[PDB]
């Protein structure tokens, strides 16, 4: 089976700059090389086939080259909407095989998060657990410190964070941190605070509520 | 408009078989080859095989010879992939995809069917409001979709009417072995009681559908 | 007769050069004055896939019909019960790299009716002998043939 080695694994690039991705086959595969783009959540979308032919409607900024083992995919002037994993595929040999992919991430100016906190619902409390949610909305870059404080005590081991894929319009991220306590523990304390440190903030932003 | 519509996500026990479906519309079904592709953590994308409805010819990747069977029902424009004797290595997204007779590469893909192989029972989510209390130019609200298994869940707002400003976070696996996520949306704060906000949660493996109203 | 090899083109020069099918003059669309130069091929012994369900694949130049019609005969002679098949002809909707001769009704992608890929190298040779100005074994799934402009 033909092995497709794709490099690099990851790319960080500003809107307007060039992207160069390489795929090398373990044996020559003519020009039987296809490039796809998979945006987050979505099925792959075909961009280039026969190494260099653009599919119907694919913008001019995407090109491809090569014949034999070594193939080059270029985005001439990368756009915000171009964030995705790109994959090559050969079909010279049977079975068709794919490369391992290249993730293309956008660099943009610093953007501070807007911060929001949400107490647990009464509905949830009825059931014996309290989830407290802190939301960091539309920020860049991804690195952020989110600290929970209960009656001004810094918590650890009782929260989990999740981060969105980069937004295809504004190239920001968003993050949720969820603090999970038993109803009993929740009811022992008054002040619940989410404290956020981020490069875009002059100093840490705290959102809080009193139970 | 060419469309490939696949069947929903599947929780399946090890040792059992699963049959998933792909219905083609917007072109002459019998005329084109239909391919199946597996996407997992382990191996990125792998081609499983192809079925040619016009001839009934099948070609399998040797790696799936003993795992996969491809069939088609011309009368319903539906291709089927049966995966037998499932182990955890079969957990993955499975896509169908068509070629257009330019070569064995694929313009139209299904949306993917997520197959989770596990002995655990399905569990549908509890859906809790993330209540706004903002009266800044913008308010945030959401739904906590807590304690479900397996993946995936979908979340829409106002039945797909609201899409801008929506963020549905990747699920996290809790220590309990159950998933949890939040879906949030920011809305100009003037529109809080000028528009109603309902999150529509679907967890197909448990046949759970919740339309939860989020209010101040 | 010797089959063409995979990815072989005859003559051994680029399609749009003078010794082959010559220059791309420009896209013909349904309103064109040049649209009148295209006429439909309804040869009953040629299968047209008609991907778009418009009949567009049948519209082609005079020279294209002549060569295609010759090929239809030689295909049936080569493999009794099998016929020439056209997968793509004139393109009104930009399904090709720009400057494709499909935009001028001067190029077809072809198979045999039975979609037996092992026949396609021989089908390509038949296309050469039928007088197509450029023949390219472009993929396992089809042969690309074109003709000079009128
Ligand atoms: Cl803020
Ligand atoms: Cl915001
Ligand atoms: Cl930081
Ligand atoms: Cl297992
Ligand atoms: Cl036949």
């Amino acid at each position: 089976d033909i092995v497709m080695t794709q490099t690099p694994k990851f790319l960080l690039v500003s809107a307007g700059d060039k992207v160069t991705i390489t795929c090398k086959a373990s044996q020559s595969v003519s020009n039987d090389l296809t490039w796809y783009q998979q945006k987050p959540g979505q099925s792959p979308k075909l961009l280039i086939y026969y190494a260099s032919n653009r599919y119907t409607g694919v913008p001019d900024r995407f090109t491809g080259s090569g014949y034999g083992t070594d193939f080059t995919f270029t985005i001439s002037t990368v756009q915000a909407e171009d964030l995705a994993v790109y994959f090559c595929q050969q079909d010279y040999g049977s079975p068709p095989t794919f490369g391992g992919g290249t993730k293309v991430e956008i660099k943009r100016t610093v953007a501070a998060p807007s911060v929001f906190i949400f107490p647990p619902s009464d509905e949830q409390l009825k059931s014996g657990t309290a989830s407290v949610v802190c939301l960091l909305n539309n920020f860049y870059p991804r690195e952020a410190k989110v600290q929970w404080k209960v009656d001004n005590a810094l918590q650890s081991g009782n929260s989990q964070e999740s981060v969105t894929e980069q937004d295809s319009k504004d190239s920001t991220y968003s993050l949720s941190s969820t603090l999970t306590l038993s109803k009993a523990d929740y009811e022992k304390h008054k002040v619940y605070a989410c404290e956020v440190t981020h490069q875009g903030l002059s100093s840490p932003v705290t959102k809080s509520f009193n139970r | 408009q060419v469309q490939l519509q696949q069947s929903g996500p599947e929780l399946v026990r090890p040792g059992v078989s699963v049959k998933i479906s792909c219905k083609g519309s917007g072109y002459t079904f019998i005329d084109e080859a239909l391919h199946w592709v597996k996407q997992s953590h382990a191996e990125s994308l792998e081609w499983i095989g192809v079925i040619r409805p016009y001839s009934g010819e099948t070609n399998y990747n040797q790696k799936f010879k003993d795992k996969a069977t491809m069939t088609v029902d011309i009368s319903s424009s539906t291709a089927y992939l049966e995966l037998a004797r499932l182990t955890s290595e079969d957990s993955a997204i499975y896509y169908c995809a068509r070629d257009w007779e330019a070569g064995d590469f694929f313009d139209y893909w299904g949306q993917g069917t997520l197959v989770t192989v596990s002995s655990a029972s399905t569990k549908g989510p509890s859906v809790f409001p993330l209540a706004p209390s903002s009266k800044g130019g913008t308010a945030a609200l959401g739904c906590l979709v807590k304690d479900y298994f397996p993946e995936p869940v979908t979340v829409s707002w106002n039945s797909g009417a609201l899409t801008s400003g929506v963020h549905t976070f990747p699920a996290v696996l809790q220590s309990s072995g159950l998933y949890s996520l939040s879906s949030v949306v920011t809305v100009p704060s003037s529109s809080l009681g000028t528009q109603t906000y309902i999150c529509n949660v679907n967890h197909k493996p448990s046949n759970t559908k919740v339309d939860k109203k989020v209010e101040p | 007769l010797t089959p063409l090899a995979y990815k072989q083109f005859i003559p051994n020069v680029a399609e749009k050069t003078l010794g082959a099918s010559g220059r791309y003059e420009g896209k013909i669309s349904r309103n064109s004055e040049r649209f009148k130069e295209l006429t439909p091929n309804y040869n009953p012994d040629i299968i047209f896939k008609d991907e778009e369900n418009t009949g567009a694949d049948r519209l082609m130049t005079q020279r294209c019909k002549d060569k295609l019609n010759a090929l239809a005969i030689s295909v049936m002679n080569q493999w009794p019960g099998v016929k020439l098949r056209v997968t793509e002809g004139w393109d009104e909707d930009g399904h090709h790299s720009e400057e494709s001769l499909h935009y001028e009704g001067r190029a077809v992608d072809i198979t045999t009716s039975d979609r037996d890929r092992s026949k396609y190298g021989m089908l390509a040779r038949l296309a050469v002998e039928a007088g197509f100005d450029w023949v390219y074994y472009e993929s396992k799934a089809h042969i690309h043939c074109s003709v000079k402009a009128e």
